[PDB]
């Protein structure tokens, strides 16, 4: 999916485990961390449902 | 003699003398007085079943049969079942909201006939409908009924 | 005498002669399917209902605004050429084309005979046909499904009296419900002040006198016409009144009548009886003279306006007052044109409804139909007009039959039976007489719960319905496509469209509740599925619909419907069945034969009766006294003349009953000994029969009923003899037949191939399949038994086995209806079942990567690559266990984001990064059996697996082979009639060779016609069938389980008596007998008392002696005795008081033993339902075989030893094997994945999910005062993040802490909660 | 019903006088669109 959507990852968050939506970001330690190409959260696969 | 009882009853209603209300209920309580009076006949025939006796010619007891056994320990079933399987059946009712005249003259012993069945089969069909109605509705008010004493 | 019948006769015990043989019992669908498709007709079709009949009512049409028109002559059906073995192994759905030639006839649009331009020419296939086998069912897509007759509501109006709380009265009149065929519902609703308003599905109330304004009748003249008919003038004593006699019945005269030249008639304060009614007729005076006052009370019919005054001085349906008739009076009025009530007489409510709400207008009427279809529209006449009259007039989106206008004749009283299929307002005119009479109290009301009131419908009339609905709509899409065009600018095919009806015939058998998945498991449910009477559907009542009236029976189901039918649980009642001898009419309509029975005499000739008559005409019963001469013994018989049973004289009688298995329907009537059952435990056990399974030893029943044969040969899995004739050569795959002279034509003699049904897949995942009964070198007859199907032995039908059967509550094992085994029936393997079990597998088509079958599969252990070969899928018959992989699948997949324990793991290990997952089906817990073959599907121009490559060479491989042996059995039939015609005066010449010229042409045209068989056969094996879309390849492999008998298995008899067995016992605990024959199975005694069913311990008596015979005739032949002893004991046998005897005929060669070895496994009986074997039979048959007469028998006890001081019952008792064992229902799962809406469990992970732990169960979980297994059943089980990860790390770790946590219900809460924006905050 | 029927017949009749009445049936083919 893309941003500004029903599915988007800025405003609810990523799809998997500790991903972002641009595909850079794919480790464990950053739970916080914003990226800089797509403004998403890295978190794990429960925070949209949050 | 109750077959020549309601040949009498037919005969007085088509010579003009009653209307059909009163037979009816001459009808609808005397089958049951034959009714209950061949089941207390099937439980003196069911009490006084054994002949044994010791060193006498005759004594009575308590029959050695398991219908008398299972009528007197009552686990499942009553009294009241019995007189479909030895003696008359019972009236049925029918499911409008009247009874039907006509007797059980036979038995499950000897073998009904197909009108005799018929009958039946309308009552059996109204308890069917009676006992696939009321775990629904059971379910449905005590749905409610346990909802309001949750505290 | 049949053929089967020489290897296995009845001993019946029928009093009553058979004077009927049963008729076909899936003749109605037959013939409703020959109705409706017309397959076999002349050039001249019928002119019933059907395809048709649709097609000839929209098929000629006219062009808005132009001039076209549309004729046919016919259509043409199309060929069967899809083979139904080939298509339920390769999923074709029986597809059937249907051309129709449409004649394009254009015109000049002046109504004369210029510019005729016919285009005739065959349009193309509308859609596809079912194409149904000979058996009643049809596949649709794979699996195989059948129509069930929609027991719906009659199609008429009905008067029923429905005393509800609403109505908070004691009489009062219910709804009129005007039920058409389809659509246009309409309601009438009599209001309880003396008014009657119509009703609609969204509109509000109406009144009546708007509705016959719309229709088109004025309200004046319906006001007159309503109540009565009389006139009132002005002559003589300043008014003149026309007497009726018949009004003023019943009727206190208050007032003086005494006009008539001095002669009084009725004085003041007198009650009229029937002595003034006398004087009144025998007077004649029509002109009475009554006061003013009377006519206060009277109500005007139509409006009085003057001529000479010029105004309107009295309205319309209103009343007269004192200063009315002072005004009608001094205007000089003639003619009073008024309406006469009485309190005797029927309520003046139909004036009172027409005077309600100022209704006198048209357009009044007209605007208010229009707000009550459009309301807030912009009110036109023409529009509103246009509506009305596709609403009622036209036939648009409005479908009504002939039956309707039928009823409503047979309702409202009219000599004419076949009425117009359009409703008019005349129509209108009877139903509201009908009401007003019913609400005056004449006559009697309608029955909703009657066999009238309810038609049973088939798949025809549905079927021609859904097709005339899509055959409008291509018409209407072809009236909007061919507006703008012309004849040459155009074509006549490309403006008609098959699709909308294709898509009509597509949803009326794949999204149509009605065309429900046929009940397969067993040939009972196979010939009932067809013969159920639903009520549910479209157009029908639910079971939330079904309430205290449909769910009740009237006496005129006398052999119509059957209410020991119906299966048990949330729907009683509604869905009936089919009786036996019950044949439906051409209406539709319920009807069942009777005998007509004279004064004296009895006559032969059997007429169907419908139901309207018997209510005027007596009904007998034929199980009464008969001396052989056409007359009753007895002066007293049961009969019922007006729908009731009573007494009757036999002079007085006309009809009775025409057999006593007329009654019950085919599910209930193969239970014996229905007449000493009771309803509820009978219809249990025919449930219980219904939803049977067949055996692997298909043992033949002890105690039968006579029809068993009769029900194996109208069953469809059955091997049916079309040509009789010698037999060649019998083998398990096919079977061939020769044909005898007589029968047969002259060229292609001997022609007739049977394939048998061999081991496929069921519709409840259980195994069909056929075994011969016949030897090389006997002849048969017509209709003969070859092969039976599953549950049938030999030509009868035989569906589960027997053993001996005791009745003993034995160590609590039977405690209270359980059951009680033996080891025999595991040693024997008797009772044992074999499912086959479906595993469909998907070989899809995804946009990352495609997916094939490959045998190189990553994770893949030695156990489970030795299974299967270089394509990836098992072998034939291959051992298969818990936890195996059988079909190759392997889907790929790009960034998994792959964790470090993951790779650690595989670098371990060494083995390579596989990035493609393994997405392989396997089998569930609890299933570990042997496959028996794979069928694969591939699409049109693709890549085929080797697997697929042997299984299409192994299919044309065997069908090159029964090609090849029945030519070879063909040129062995031409070749042996030529030999028995050459020794015909051999020692003329131009004959023998034109008949050998004949013969090498036949042969020669059966060689090209295997030829082009063999290249259809490959043109339909080698291409691709229509699957789903996006899939590659469809396998599906087909697991047998040998299941065994297990603790806990459902085991239940014939009447009713439900059970499950407990252990495997063995053969010693049990007691025995004296003779050396332990018990087997030991049931319990409660379910005679209980449960009103004597006919365990008579079916056990006669399994008890059938057994002792047995035993009897087994002991003979090992003693060799002559063939004079074995015919003096069939004598002894078949001369009881009960049946008759067909000795004598057989020969003692051929037939006698073939009848001792197909009856040294037991004999069967023939009884009845209602006038069966008596006692004394039973007795007679218990004391032969050397066995105690009232079963009371001395056995020894197993256990202690000791010596019982009492005598006990053994016998045998034929039980049946149900669909309820714990293997289709074991759920075997600990930690499932959970929910994405909650974090609750569910099924999808290939295991399968919990049951339901809903209200209920928590209610009862804290009806104890409890409070920590609540939570902890709440927050640990499910609904929680961390909190099951820290709970299994007490559990592994050892100490416990019981951290309370945060659980993620509340979050779902209060996220679905602040969706809608609702502040909720903590405290603290 | 009877109106449908009606418009059947006399479309019939109609179609009787015009193949009768010099008009010819054109046979199109069985798969043609336009
Ligand atoms: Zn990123």
């Amino acid at each position: 999916p893309e941003r500004d959507g029903l599915f988007c990852a800025k405003i609810f968050g990523p799809v998997k485990d500790y991903e972002c939506l641009c595909g850079k970001y794919k480790r464990l330690k950053h739970r916080g961390v914003i990226c800089e190409k797509c403004g998403v959260e890295v978190a794990l696969a429960k925070v949209r449902r949050e | 003699a109750a077959t020549d009882e309601v040949k009498e009853i037919e005969s007085q209603y088509a010579s003009g003398l009653v209307t059909q209300g009163e037979k009816y209920n001459k009808v609808i309580d005397l089958w049951s007085k034959a009714n209950d009076e061949v089941s207390k006949a099937m439980m003196a025939n069911l009490s006084k079943e054994k002949v044994v006796d010791r060193e006498g010619k005759e004594v009575d007891q308590e029959s050695f049969n398991s219908m008398y056994m299972m009528a007197d320990s009552g686990a499942r079933g009553s009294a009241a079942q019995i007189r479909q399987l030895a003696g008359m059946r019972g009236l049925m009712a029918k499911p409008d909201g009247s009874i039907i005249e006509t007797p059980i003259t036979a038995n499950f012993r000897e073998g009904l006939n197909v009108l005799q069945y018929f009958i039946s089969t309308h009552g059996a069909r109204k308890g069917l409908a009676d006992t696939a109605l009321k775990t629904a509705n059971s379910g449905y008010l005590t749905r409610r009924l346990v909802d309001v004493a949750q505290d | 005498y049949s053929y089967t019948e020489k290897k296995r006769i009845r001993k019946d015990f029928s009093k009553l002669p058979d004077v009927m043989d049963v008729p076909y019992l899936l003749a109605i669908q037959l013939d409703s399917y020959r109705e409706f498709l017309q397959a076999g007709a002349t050039k001249e079709q019928f002119r019933d209902v059907g395809l048709h009949a649709a097609f000839k009512s929209v098929f000629p049409i006219i062009s808005y605004s132009g001039n076209a028109a549309l004729e046919y002559v016919g259509y043409r059906l199309g060929e069967p050429a899809f083979d139904v073995k080939e298509c339920v192994l390769r999923g074709v759905t029986f597809a059937v084309p249907l051309r129709v030639k449409v004649r394009l006839i254009i015109f000049d649009r002046e109504s004369s005979n210029k510019a005729i331009k016919d285009i005739k020419e065959q349009e193309v296939y509308m859609g596809e046909i079912p194409l149904m086998t000979e058996n009643g069912t049809f596949i649709i897509n794979g699996t195989e499904r059948v129509i069930v007759s929609q027991l719906h509501r009659s199609p008429g109006v009905f008067f029923d009296h429905d005393r509800g709380k609403t109505h908070s009265s004691g009489k009062l009149l219910y709804s009129a419900r005007i039920i058409p065929y389809r659509g246009s519902w309409l309601d009438f609703e009599f209001d309880p002040k003396d008014c009657v308003f119509v009703r609609i599905d969204r509109r509000r109330k109406l009144p009546a006198s708007v509705l016959l304004r719309a229709l088109g009748y004025s309200t004046e003249e319906i006001l007159n016409a309503f109540y009565a008919t009389n006139v009132f003038h002005i002559k003589g004593e300043t008014l003149n009144l026309e007497l009726v006699p018949q009004r003023l019945r019943g009727e206190v005269a208050s007032i003086d009548i005494k006009d008539g030249s001095g002669k009084v008639i009725v004085e003041q304060g007198r009650r009229i009886t029937a002595r003034h009614i006398n004087q009144l007729e025998k007077a004649g005076v029509s002109q009475l003279e009554v006061p003013f006052d009377y006519l206060i009370g009277r109500t005007i019919a139509k409006a009085i306006v003057h001529p000479a005054t010029g105004e309107i001085i009295a309205e319309c349906n209103t009343e007269l007052t004192l200063d009315l008739l002072a005004k009608v009076a001094k205007a000089q009025v003639v003619r009073i044109e008024t309406l006469y009530t009485n309190d005797i007489d029927c309520g003046p409510f139909i004036s009172d409804t027409l005077k309600i709400d100022n209704t006198s207008n048209q357009l009044e009427a007209l605007v208010e139909i229009y707000r009550m279809m459009r309301p807030g529209e912009p009110p036109t006449k023409e529009a509103a007009e246009t509506l009305f009259g596709n609403l009622f007039f036209s036939a648009e989106r409005y479908d009504l039959s002939a039956v309707g206008r039928m009823k409503f004749n047979r309702r409202i009283g009219r000599t004419e039976i076949e009425g117009p299929g359009v409703l008019s307002k005349e129509d209108i005119i009877d139903v509201l007489k009908t009401l007003v009479d019913i609400r005056n109290g004449k006559g009697i009301v309608d029955d909703i719960d009657h066999l009238g009131n309810r038609r049973v419908r088939c798949v025809g009339e549905m079927a021609e319905n859904q097709f005339r609905v899509g055959l409008v709509r291509v018409e209407r899409a072809v009236k909007e496509r061919l507006s703008m065009a012309e004849s040459e600018g155009l074509m006549p095919q490309d403006l008609i469209n098959a699709k909308p009806v294709a898509a009509a015939i597509k949803e009326f058998f794949g999204s149509s509740q009605l065309s429900q998945f046929m009940d397969q498991n067993n040939p009972l449910s196979e010939i009932t599925h067809k013969r159920r009477v639903s009520a549910l559907g479209p157009g029908g009542l639910t079971r939330e619909r079904a309430g205290f009236e449909v769910r009740d029976v009237h006496p005129t189901h006398y052999g119509r419907v059957c209410p020991i039918e119906t299966p048990e649980g949330p729907n009683i009642g509604l869905i009936n069945s089919l009786a036996t001898y019950a044949r439906t009419n051409k209406y539709g309509f319920l009807e069942s034969p009777y005998r007509v029975v004279k004064d004296s005499l009895v006559t032969d000739e059997i007429v169907f009766l419908s139901a309207i008559e018997e209510a005027d005409h007596v009904i007998a019963q034929a199980s009464a006294t008969l001396n052989e001469k056409g007359q009753l013994v007895d002066e007293l018989v049961a009969v019922r003349h007006l729908n009731e049973f009573t007494v009757k004289a036999p002079e007085d009688v006309t009809l009775m009953d025409v057999s006593p298995k007329q009654v019950v329907s085919v599910a209930a009537s193969l239970i014996p000994f229905l007449e000493h059952d009771d309803a509820n435990r009978a219809l249990m056990g025919s449930n219980m029969q219904r939803q049977a399974v067949p055996t692997l030893r298909a043992d033949k029943p002890l105690v039968g009923t006579g029809m068993e044969r009769n029900v194996a040969r109208d069953s469809g899995v059955c091997v049916v003899a079309r040509r009789g004739g010698v037999i060649d050569s019998v083998d398990a795959s096919r079977v061939v037949v020769r044909v005898a002279d007589d029968e047969v034509e002259t060229g292609e003699a001997g022609v007739d191939i049977y394939n048998l049904t061999k081991y496929t897949r069921s519709n409840q995942n259980t195994c069909i399949n056929q075994r011969p009964l016949v030897s090389k070198g006997d002849v048969v007859a017509r209709g003969d038994i070859l092969a039976d199907g599953p549950s049938t032995d030999m030509g009868e039908l035989a569906l589960g086995q027997n053993m001996r059967v005791a009745f003993m509550p034995w160590n609590g094992f039977n405690f209270e209806d359980s059951i009680c085994l033996s080891e025999r029936v595991v040693q024997e393997d008797r009772f044992t079942t074999i499912h086959i079990q479906e595993l469909t597998c998907v070989a899809r088509d995804t946009k990352l990567g495609p997916e094939e079958i490959t045998a190189d599969i990553p994770n893949v252990g030695e156990a489970a690559l030795n299974k299967l070969d270089e394509a990836g899928i098992v072998y034939v018959g291959a051992e298969v266990q818990a936890g195996d992989i059988l079909v190759g699948k392997v889907t790929p997949k790009g960034e998994t984001q792959l964790t470090p324990e993951e790779k650690l793991l595989r670098a371990i290990f060494g083995e390579k990064a596989s990035d493609v997952k393994d997405t392989s089906l396997r089998v569930p817990t609890g299933t570990k059996g042997t496959v028996i073959d794979v069928q694969v599907f591939t699409r049109d121009g693709v890549e085929r697996d080797s697997r697929a490559l042997s299984i299409e060479k192994m299919q044309l491989d065997q069908i090159r082979k029964d090609l090849n042996e029945e030519f070879r059995i063909v040129e062995g039939a031409t070749f042996e009639r030529l030999r028995a015609a050459l020794v015909g005066a051999k020692a003329a010449d131009d004959a023998l060779n034109e008949q050998l010229e004949k013969a090498q042409a036949y042969i020669s045209d059966r060689r090209q016609l295997l030829d082009d068989k063999f290249e259809d056969k490959k043109r339909k094996l080698q291409q691709g069938d229509d699957l789903a879309p996006g899939v590659l390849k469809i396998v599906k492999v087909y697991l047998a389980i040998k299941r065994r008998i297990q603790p806990g298995d459902k085991m239940a008899g014939r009447h009713g008596n439900k059970g499950v067995v407990s252990v495997i016992m063995p053969v010693e605990d049990m007691p025995h007998d004296a003779n050396g024959t332990p018990v087997d199975i030991v049931l319990n005694p409660l379910g005679v008392p209980s449960r009103m069913n004597v006919g365990q311990i008579l079916e056990t008596h006669l399994g008890l002696a059938a057994k002792g015979l047995g035993e009897k005739i087994n002991r003979m032949l090992e003693e060799q005795r002559k063939v004079a002893e074995l015919r003096k004991f069939l004598h002894e046998i078949y001369n009881e008081i009960g049946g008759r005897e067909e000795n004598l005929d057989e020969l003692g060669d051929n037939e006698i033993l073939a009848l001792a070895k197909n009856l040294r496994g037991g004999v069967p009986m023939a009884t009845p339902v209602f006038d069966g074997a008596k006692e004394r039979e039973i007795k007679a048959m218990l004391k032969l075989a050397d066995l105690p007469e009232s079963g009371q028998m001395r056995l020894f006890d197993g256990r202690t030893g000791n010596q019982f001081e009492r005598p006990t019952t053994v016998g045998y008792m034929y039980m049946l094997k149900l669909n309820h064992l714990v293997d289709d229902k074991m759920h075997a799962r600990s930690t499932g994945s959970y929910s994405l809406v909650t974090q609750q469990p569910l099924g999808g992970k290939a295991q399968f999910g919990g049951q339901r732990f809903g209200e209920m169960e928590v209610w009862a979980l804290e009806a104890y005062g409890a409070a920590y297994t609540l939570q902890e059943m709440l927050t640990v089980k499910s609904d929680d993040v961390n909190g099951r990860t820290k709970m299994y790390k007490n559990i592994v770790d050892g100490d416990h802490r019981m951290e309370a946590g945060m659980p993620e219900s509340f979050n779902v809460l209060i996220k679905e909660i602040r969706s809608l924006g609702i502040d909720i905050e903590l405290e603290t | 019903v009877e109106a449908k029927q009606k418009e059947r017949d006399a479309l019939a009749k109609a179609m009787e006088e015009f193949l009768s009445r010099g008009g010819k049936v054109q046979e199109i083919e069985p798969n043609v669109v336009a």
